């Protein structure tokens, strides 16, 4: 008697409850680091004493992670295991098939828990035409392409030069088409300019589609977002569903992501329904659908359908990757009850909200503490 | 060169850089060290947010600095 | 210059389609900046308020975002005391996707959708999130007070 679904109930019910908690650092430490970074914030002249009060009232150090790395991070921690997640981190994320397929047979009917990170294509949209006399590619800007008399390159995010497979004779002609001197530093992709009015336009157009071409067989990818997924064991194809555990930066936290139970919302899709939303994020071409299905599995509880519009349009398109692996039970429970053992024993209290409370007084105490010490000259 | 990282937690890293290592090279340093993506880090040195386009020279540290890594924001 | 064609267009794009409760014009001398009034949105506390703006177009404008500045006075804390807005990207920066449009449209949005847990201005965000009907009470004052006889 020690389930899957026990593990789900168990980190669900003390995420929401203790919040930071889970994390078990102890709150002496919260308070001294806090009081560290922010010992500049506090006012030179007045009563130390009250203005340090000012700026220890005004700290947020007991509320829970944002960055969604650190959140699944310490799901991770906590369903494996230290030693258990470190030897975790090793496999390599496979990216998920155009259709679902790898993700779905990856996923036995073990206690298993999938780990995603998710790339946006952070390919260039900035190009300058420079002489080769100037160029420096440690001096010029980065993930950008360059346009020399006779050579088309790209600088990328690490400063290496990629060259673009264009013969001299097409970049001479490319260089000496392009005469406006706004154009000369400007954009790859802009949609108002027209090959049928100008050289220089078809030019500016044309260097364009060589890019386009080019950057689709060039590893552009950057890390945006991170989560995790809960698969309990089954006895069934439908009393089996998964669940999804994520924080987002500036947006929410895991906390909040299971008190307003988008968790459970996701669980109701069905496994191969989710898979096949995930699926389409990195496949479809249509902004508008890379927002909307952006926003239903990844904004918080409730902005579904404004999370990803006007300013927040997801344009970059999108690349999931995923690594599986199993929990067993006997091994979490110990963590998470582990965890429970070192809150009611530092942090006593009937109420979890006092155990919070109490929590965060101490954090408080003990950057207040610091900061008496650090100030006294 | 080499830089530290703490965390609010205390949790110290050591990454090997490079004085014209971009700042959005630090953040996918760290992306390969803690498994963190760098679009939820932000870094912060003496106080400054450093941003994107800046390398560490041009925040003026080497050698045996500490960045904090901040992993909460609004 | 005064090209390239995107700004030419996108000028003539706000001047003939322009977007409800949104008036946006060039400046004369520079076209590159643009004085901006935004009504009050209906349902809020702003109702029947005209509000200036300043948007300027960086240099760099296409992949720079343009920089907007609240002229009239205004009590919503995404609005710091020097009447900038928060144009921040949610993990990403500014495409050239992005035109002058979507930035009008969104700080339209902002004023319907007061967010106070990404605040500008402390000591409003701060209590339009305890006293909020307090809040939106002041706000409805300041309106009146500063935002409405502004043509």
């Amino acid at each position: 008697e020690k389930t899957g679904l026990h593990v789900h109930e168990k980190i669900k019910h003390m995420v929401k409850n203790y919040g930071t908690m889970i994390t078990g650092i102890p709150a002496e430490i919260l308070g001294q680091n806090e009081a560290e970074i922010s010992v500049g914030y506090v006012k030179k002249m007045g009563n130390m004493k009250e203005n340090i009060a000012e700026v220890v009232r005004k700290s947020e150090m007991t509320q829970p992670t944002n960055s969604c790395g650190k959140a699944s991070n310490e799901v991770c921690d906590l369903l494996l295991g230290t030693e258990g997640a470190s030897e975790f981190e090793k496999s390599s994320y496979q990216v998920l098939s155009g259709d679902g397929s790898n993700l779905k047979g990856s996923l036995p009917n073990k206690n298993l828990l999938v780990r995603v990170e998710m790339d946006r294509f952070n390919a260039p949209q900035k190009y300058q035409k420079i002489k080769r006399e100037e160029f420096n590619p440690e001096t010029a800007e980065k993930n950008k392409i360059y346009l020399l008399e006779d050579q088309l390159v790209y600088l990328d995010i690490f400063g290496k030069v990629i060259d673009l497979g264009q013969t001299s004779d097409t970049c001479h002609r490319l260089f000496n088409a392009i005469t406006t001197p706004f154009y000369q530093n400007y954009i790859l992709y802009d949609e108002y300019i027209d090959p049928e009015e100008s050289a220089e336009e078809a030019a500016m157009f044309e260097m364009g589609e060589i890019v386009k071409a080019k950057m689709k067989n060039i590893d552009c990818w950057t890390a945006t977002h991170s989560f995790t997924i809960f698969v309990p064991e089954s006895d069934s194809e439908d009393t089996r569903t998964l669940y999804p555990y994520q924080a987002y930066w500036t947006s929410h936290t895991l906390q909040q992501w299971f008190s307003g139970d988008k968790d459970e919302k996701l669980s109701r899709l069905g496994i191969d329904g989710y898979i096949e939303k995930l699926a389409l994020l990195g496949t479809t071409t249509d902004s508008k659908i890379r927002s909307s299905i952006y926003g239903e599995l990844f904004s918080p509880p409730g902005k579904e359908h404004v999370f990803c519009t006007g300013m927040n349009e997801k344009f970059s398109p999108l690349r999931v990757k995923f690594k599986v692996t199993e929990v067993n039970p006997e091994i979490a429970l110990q963590n998470l009850e582990e965890v429970q053992e070192f809150i009611d024993t530092n942090y006593p209290g009937e109420n979890a909200k006092d155990q919070c409370e109490l929590y965060k007084i101490k954090a408080q105490e003990a950057m207040t503490k610091q900061l008496e010490m650090r100030l006294l000259i | 060169m080499q830089i530290f990282v703490k965390t609010l937690t205390g949790k110290t890293i050591t990454l090997e850089v490079e004085p014209s290592d971009t700042i959005e090279n630090v953040k996918a340093k760290i992306q390969d060290k803690e498994g963190i993506p760098p679009d939820q880090q932000r870094l912060i040195f003496a106080g400054k947010q450093l941003e994107d386009g800046r390398t560490l020279s041009d925040y003026n540290i080497q050698k045996e600095s500490t960045l904090h890594l901040v992993l909460r924001l609004r | 210059a005064g090209l390239p064609r995107r700004i030419i267009k996108e000028t003539q794009r706000l001047l003939a389609e322009p977007v409800p409760g949104i008036k946006a014009e060039p400046d004369e001398s520079n076209a590159r900046y643009f004085h901006v009034v935004i009504a009050g949105p209906q349902d809020s506390p702003f109702e029947g308020g005209t509000f200036k703006l300043e948007l300027f177009l960086p240099e760099e404008y296409p992949m720079a975002a343009p920089k907007v500045r609240f002229m009239t006075k205004i009590y919503h804390p995404n609005v710091d005391k020097l009447g900038r807005i928060c144009l921040d990207i949610l993990k990403d920066a500014w495409s050239p996707a992005l035109q002058i449009r979507t930035v009008l449209l969104s700080i339209q949005a902002l004023l319907s959708a007061p967010n106070p847990d990404d605040p500008l201005a402390n000591d409003v965000a701060e209590q339009w999130k305890t006293n909020e009907a307090q809040a939106i009470e002041t706000a409805r004052a300041w309106t009146r007070l500063y935002a409405m006889n502004n043509i």
